[PDB]
């Protein structure tokens, strides 16, 4: 059982992945052999990006897997069938999302909270700090995830802040105020 | 808070107050009052016309 589905259309791939590991025991390894080999094939820029889009035959994308295992002999063996799947169903534009959901699930396993802070402009440190102790403190931290504050500037949200994590979120942004005023005071 | 302060500033800083009647006569109907429009007159005065009546209407067949 995953820790809680999330995606389906790649994400049972990934869901595949992650119990399979799971079944290994060893999801840390899996993911973090993943995450080198996704990050090279990043870092291959010539044709590991031209060549993230298929065009080419079965075969042919079975000699791209068999050159991908040639640059790391690290991949454990659950992530080298998953090259395999991947080759097999001929779908290598959804590998890079599979990392990414991976990474959703694996964090999850590891139990990191999310959220961001979205505000008008980049907030004070003390403020991340404040925001972060707050959110700590708060019963939405379970003491068993541990929060990504991430700023996010979007001026477009004229002032304040939003707070974001979890399926909640508090938004005492200046732009929601005043769009509220505004359409009270044409009433 | 930013509520209070958009409240406080608008709305103090800001008063109107109604437009002239000079204005408003012209985007409304005046009036000038109505007037009496007739006096009547005497209702075929003078025994000339009754005479003749009296006179010529009969109509009786035999």
């Amino acid at each position: 059982p995953p820790p809680v589905r999330l995606f389906g259309v790649e994400g049972t791939y990934a869901t595949a992945l992650y119990q399979a590991a799971a079944k290994n025991s060893s999801i840390d390894a899996a993911f973090q052999s993943l995450q080198k080999v996704e990050s090279t094939v990043k870092k291959n820029p010539k044709l590991g990006h031209l060549l993230l889009n298929p065009a080419l035959s079965l075969k042919d994308r079975n000699s791209v897997i068999d050159a991908i295992v040639e640059t790391h002999k690290n991949l454990d063996g659950y992530v080298v069938n998953l090259l395999k799947v991947l080759s097999e169903n001929n779908r290598l534009g959804c590998f890079e999302k599979i990392a990414s959901d991976f990474g959703v699930l694996n964090d999850a396993h590891n139990g990191l909270l999310k959220g961001t802070v979205t505000s008008a402009e980049p907030l004070d440190p003390k403020s991340f700090k404040r925001i972060e102790k707050a959110l700590s403190a708060s019963k939405l931290v379970g003491q068993g995830k541990s929060l990504k504050l991430e700023n996010v500037v979007k001026p477009e949200i004229k002032g304040g802040l939003i707070v974001e994590l979890g399926d909640k979120t508090v938004d005492l942004s200046i732009s929601t105020k005043i769009q509220k005023l505004n359409k009270v005071l044409e009433d | 808070n930013v509520i209070q302060d958009l409240y406080l500033r608008e709305l103090k800083d800001t008063k109107l107050a109604p437009s002239t009647l000079q204005d408003a006569e012209g985007n409304v109907k005046p009036w000038n009052p109505p007037q009496k429009p007739n006096l009547p007159e005497l209702e075929l005065q003078g025994p000339e016309a009754l005479k003749a009546y009296t006179e010529q209407n009969v109509e009786t067949a035999h």
